[PDB]
């Protein structure tokens, strides 16, 4: 049996006056897989709101987010917790439809995180809009993936700069597994491969 | 959601002084701490001077100490950066951000909104 469940995104309905997602909104999200709208996590998140009463976020709240397969709007992370090394919290996102995009343009924007790696091996598609993953001092396997792979359109393109460089990041070894194919990696998993060179059983090669 | 649009860029004369200012869209009537960022070629996203949301405090970088001054009115919903005896060494793009709460801070990572950002050669 599968079960699904469509929740309004931040800047929309329930959350029309919403910053970010924080404290307070989170628990909304419970059992939502799919968002019509987009997803903003700010800085404030974290911080806390004295003006809007809502308490700092825990960063184990943010596991609620993870029967999210689709937005159909943007994803925006300004801010993510620093113990923590991939967006793990979205481990099964699937599509971004991107017919919203943030300034008109982005459909999916990482920025400026301590991440090591993007983590996003259940993503598929990205409908529309473009991509830019900016300004993640230690992430690495960002420059791997086939994005080609990913899009809907001819026009997408991507502006992944001012991460980890690919000097250090094959100097520490934080490069594609043997078994992923020529087509990237969200990681050092297996499990992180874009696809397979020889055979998998399912989502391990 | 808040909006906000750098204006008052441009080249300046080695030496000469310059405004840049910075207005906001949007439901701009809370606490928001404001900034002032810039980014040379080749180099990283720093930060230059930000205003908590009254405006009594204020933070200015070390290389730009006397010469700069921050400001702001609520009312107009702006935020404005003085820019005296400028330099080379400042030729960057300059970025108005924002911080929901009272505070300013010193890094760009605690800052929620961001401007396009206005060029700045000297
Ligand atoms: C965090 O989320 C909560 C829940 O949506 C937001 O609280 C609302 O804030 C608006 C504007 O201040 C009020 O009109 C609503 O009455 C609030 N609802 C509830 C249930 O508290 C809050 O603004 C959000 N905070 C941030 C910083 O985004
Ligand atoms: C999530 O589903 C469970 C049922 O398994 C339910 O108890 C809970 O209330 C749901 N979450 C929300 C936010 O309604
Ligand atoms: C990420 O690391 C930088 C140092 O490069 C630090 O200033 C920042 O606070 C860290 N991020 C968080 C969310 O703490």
């Amino acid at each position: 049996l599968e079960e699904k469940k469509v929740c309004n995104g931040i800047g929309i309905g329930e959350f029309k006056d919403s910053l970010s997602i924080n404290a307070t909104n989170i628990k909304h999200f419970k059992n939502c897989t799919s968002i019509s709208g987009d997803l903003h996590i700010l800085p404030v998140a974290f911080r806390g709101d004295s003006f809007t009463h809502t308490p700092p976020l825990d960063p184990q709240e943010l596991d609620i987010l993870k029967t999210v397969k689709e937005i159909t709007g943007f994803l925006l992370i300004q801010a993510w917790p620093e113990n923590r090394t991939d967006l793990h919290a979205f481990e099964n996102l699937e599509i971004i439809r991107g017919r919203t995009k943030q300034h008109g343009q982005f459909s999916l924007a990482v920025v400026s995180l301590n991440i090591t790696s993007l983590g996003l091996r259940s993503l598929k598609e990205i409908s529309d809009g473009d991509v830019i993953i900016s300004g993640n001092k230690n992430l690495c396997y960002a420059n791997t993936i086939n994005w080609k792979k990913l899009f809907g359109t001819s026009g997408q393109k991507t502006k992944i700069i001012s991460n980890r460089g690919e000097n250090s990041c094959k100097a520490t070894g934080q490069v594609c597994h043997a078994l992923c194919s020529p087509e990237g990696c969200w990681g050092p998993e297996p499990r992180d491969c874009v696809s397979c060179r020889n055979v998998s059983r399912g989502r391990e090669c | 959601q808040v909006k906000l649009e750098e204006s008052g860029g441009g080249s300046v004369q080695t030496g000469g002084s310059l405004r840049l200012t910075c207005a906001a869209s949007g439901r701009t009537s809370r606490s928001y701490g404001m900034g002032w960022f810039r980014q040379a070629p080749g180099k990283e996203r720093e930060f230059v001077s930000g205003i908590s949301w009254r405006g009594d405090s204020t933070g200015y970088a070390d290389s730009v100490k006397g010469r700069f001054t921050i400001s702001r009115d609520n009312a107009k919903n702006t935020v404005d950066l003085q820019m005296n005896s400028l330099k080379p060494e400042d030729t960057a793009i300059y970025y108005c951000a924002a911080a929901a709460g009272s505070a300013w801070y010193g890094t760009l990572y605690e800052y929620d909104y961001w401007g396009q950002g206005t060029q700045v050669t000297v």
